[PDB]
């Protein structure tokens, strides 16, 4: 959606994806748990 | 004082991201202790961790969590 879902806490993703049906906001809230997790993944394996 | 601000921060990485860490969250500690607005720190938490995105809020209870552990707010 055109959310700024960088704005969002971590339970606020994880609550509004195993609760909304709304699909679009579903894989835009899955896809942005992703990516704090790509981007922490990124952080790890360089220090 | 740092050990409990990086507590504080680290208890914010968790309610953010999901995960925890200690080094993290003291490299966010350290690099904002001695700043003067929330927007230093954010200036420099973009320098490094970058690509995270932190939103303000974010950057704001950080300013606020490491502000707290100076004073003894413990």
């Amino acid at each position: 959606g055109s959310h700024d879902l960088s704005k969002w806490k971590y339970a606020e993703l994880r609550d509004t994806i195993n609760t909304s049906c709304d699909i679009e906001l579903l894989a835009a809230c899955r896809e942005e748990f992703h990516r704090r997790l790509k981007v922490y993944h990124a952080w790890k394996s360089k220090n | 004082f740092e050990e409990k601000a990086i507590e504080k921060v680290d208890d914010l990485l968790e309610s953010y991201m999901g995960i925890r860490d200690t080094e993290l969250a003291a490299t966010m500690v350290e690099l904002g202790k001695d700043k003067r607005n929330p927007d230093e720190l954010a200036e420099a938490l973009d320098e490094r961790l970058g690509d995270f995105a932190f939103p303000d809020e974010f950057v704001f209870d950080v300013w606020g969590a490491i502000g707290d552990a100076k004073v003894g707010r413990y």
